[PDB]
């Protein structure tokens, strides 16, 4: 009955549910935590990776 | 023993370690303090920032 | 080369930064982790070779 | 200065040694050049420290 206005609650769901799942993937570093990369390098590979 | 310097070998050590979320074993020399509870801080457990 | 000396290692203190004195060149080329950075971290286990 | 061996070598934007850490060091910039030249013959003394 209500398909329309169910339909935009799940994309604005969704849309702020895949935001948050990809701050776990990593887009070519050795981790995802930010506190991570500048505890175990130095500043010239940190400021790189 | 009058060899070339490039001959001459050369003993080589390629120790690794594997930092994960198991409880680490070997760390080094650091101090510790009391624990908060209430208050908004800094923490630093176990190489967790 | 033909026989390993693979020593797992346990729980300790041991301060990464003593063989900073060794024989003369002494490289340090850590493909993943900083050399002077070695002293804060903690470590699972450290798998040595010889 | 007049800082010798493979610590020579060793001088460089961070790589903290065993000599070059209480000798000489920079700023993480480096924004210049470093010279060095091996002086065997040039300033060999015996008792000269």
């Amino acid at each position: 009955a209500l398909g329309k206005l169910q339909d935009v609650v799940n994309h604005n769901a969704q849309a702020l549910n895949t935001l948050v799942k990809q701050l776990s993937s990593k887009f070519g570093a050795i981790s995802s935590v930010l506190n991570d990369i500048f505890s175990r390098l130095d500043p010239p590979e940190a400021e790189v990776q | 023993p009058t060899y070339g310097v490039g001959h001459q070998p050369y003993r080589v050590v390629v120790l690794s370690f594997e930092l994960l979320h198991a409880p680490a074993t070997v760390c080094g020399p650091k101090k510790s303090t009391n624990l908060v509870k209430n208050k908004c801080v800094n923490f630093n457990f176990n190489g967790l920032k | 080369v033909y026989a390993w000396n693979r020593k797992r290692i346990s729980n300790c203190v041991a301060d990464y930064s003593v063989l900073y004195n060794l024989a003369p060149f002494f490289t340090f080329k850590c493909y993943g982790v900083s050399p002077t950075k070695l002293n804060d971290l903690c470590f699972t286990n450290v798998y040595a070779d010889s | 200065f007049v800082i010798r061996g493979d610590e020579v070598r060793q001088i460089a934007p961070g790589q903290t040694g065993n000599i070059a850490d209480y000798n000489y060091k920079l700023p993480d910039d480096f924004t210049g050049c470093v010279i060095a030249w091996n002086s065997n013959k040039l300033d060999s003394k015996v008792s000269g420290n």
